[PDB]
């Protein structure tokens, strides 16, 4: 069900700045 | 109202409505000084033709302008100030160009919303996914894409300028090796077509190589438009081993192979397994027969003998940019994500970057 679970997926996205802190997210 | 989605390519336009299988409108990125699209191309002898995107990177902003004005009002038929929009750009897309589609969009088109999304986490959505790593190969470039919950994950992104239309120009120097001659622009357009009619992947190059030779059982024919027929060897599958042998073309990089194993090893050791499990394919140079079954040999040896490794490459895959906007712009929780045009007026085209992200 896609859309439904891409939207629970997207439902509990974290944000830029906790990946960040989490070594996840970093710049080029 | 309906929402409208737009993915502009290098090489071509993928536009219609969310909700929709399927882009509507699929046309040539060309404008022809004027004309737009597959209008410009029937008018080449007196317009001159010219791409607005180059690798993914919009270029010409007078001739883009063009190509969004013909999208919304001569493809698919609409007032756009009736219509949120969502666009797509490609990954490490410029600061600066974000802000100006964006002030392009409200300002020039009055769209009522609008969003821009990284083309690669698209294509990861169409399949379900919020995370993995995606191959999105197109016309005029490629990208290993490393995306954790729909974030692409820019310290590894790989940009490769190999796509599309340097594939086709390679099978045109070694087609013209075999004793014909293709060289003109038009000649490049019968070879694309060649390309995508008759160009595999082999599993084993070499192997493959030496089956050109044992017999003549690779060879198709391929009628010109003068009526002339050519016949087709082992250029079959040459042609695209360039993408896991860029020495083909002159190209120090690593073949597509190597590159995304690269990507995922620049990224969080915890996170390598998900992107191993979740190989997403995407892009009309995708599209080879045999292509998922090479990338899923060379990643196993590449990678530790304890990875599951899964490449998924749908039927469908050449659309998946276009058909993941068409996903994410029907959610219903997706419409507070959207820039409204009152949040770009008090704020300015810099909206984009704490909106779309
Ligand atoms: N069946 C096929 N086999 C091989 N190549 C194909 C096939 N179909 C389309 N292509 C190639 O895909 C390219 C265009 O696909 P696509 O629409 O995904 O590119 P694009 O989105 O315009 O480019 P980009 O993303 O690089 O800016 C062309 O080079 C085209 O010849
Ligand atoms: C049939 C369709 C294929 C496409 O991918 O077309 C795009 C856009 C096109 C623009 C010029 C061409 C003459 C217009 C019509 C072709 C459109 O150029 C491309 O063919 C180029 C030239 S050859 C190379 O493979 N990509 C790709
Ligand atoms: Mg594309």
């Amino acid at each position: 069900q896609i859309g439904t679970k891409l939207t629970r997926r997207l439902s509990q996205r974290p944000t830029a700045e906790e990946l960040e802190q989490r070594n996840i997210l970093k710049p080029r | 109202t309906t929402a409208l989605v737009c993915d502009n390519g290098s090489g071509l336009v993928k536009a219609g409505f969310a909700g929709d299988d399927a882009p509507r409108a699929v046309f040539p990125s060309i404008v022809g000084r004027s004309y737009v699209g597959d209008e410009a191309q029937s008018k080449r002898g007196i317009l001159t033709l010219k791409y607005p995107i180059e690798h993914g990177i919009i270029t010409n902003w007078d001739d883009m302008e063009k190509i969004w004005h013909h999208t919304f009002y001569n493809e698919l038929r609409v007032a756009p100030e009736e219509h949120p929009t969502l666009l797509t750009e490609a990954p490490l897309n410029p600061k600066a160009n974000r802000e100006k589609m964006t002030q392009i969009m409200f300002e020039t088109f009055n769209v009522p919303a609008m969003y821009v999304a990284i083309q690669a986490v698209l294509s990861l959505y169409a399949s379900g996914r919020t995370t993995g790593i995606v191959l999105d190969s197109g016309d005029g470039v490629t990208h290993n894409v490393p995306i954790y919950e729909g974030y692409a994950l820019p310290h590894a992104i790989m940009r490769l300028d190999l796509a599309g239309r340097d594939l086709t120009d390679y099978l045109m120097k070694i087609l013209t090796e075999r004793g014909y001659s293709f060289v003109t622009t038009a000649e490049r357009e019968i070879v694309r077509d060649i390309k995508e009619k008759l160009c595999y992947v082999a599993l084993d190059f070499e192997n493959e190589m030496a089956t050109a030779a044992s017999s003549s059982s690779l060879e198709k024919s391929y009628e010109l438009p003068d009526g002339q027929v050519i016949t087709i060897g082992n250029e079959r599958f040459r042609c695209p081993e360039t993408l896991f042998q860029p020495s083909f073309i002159g190209m120090e990089s690593a073949g597509i192979h190597e590159t995304t194993y690269n990507s995922i090893m620049k990224c969080d050791i915890d996170i390598r397994k998900d992107l191993y499990a979740n190989n997403v394919m995407s892009g009309g140079t995708t599209m080879y027969p045999g292509i998922a079954d090479r990338m899923q040999k060379e990643i196993t040896a590449l990678a530790p003998s304890t990875m599951k490794i899964k490449i998924i490459a749908p039927p469908e895959r050449k659309y998946s940019v276009w058909i993941g906007g068409s996903i994410l712009a029907s959610l219903s929780t997706f419409q507070q994500m959207w820039i409204t045009k009152q949040e770009y007026d008090e704020a300015g085209p810099s909206i984009v970057h704490r909106k779309c992200f």
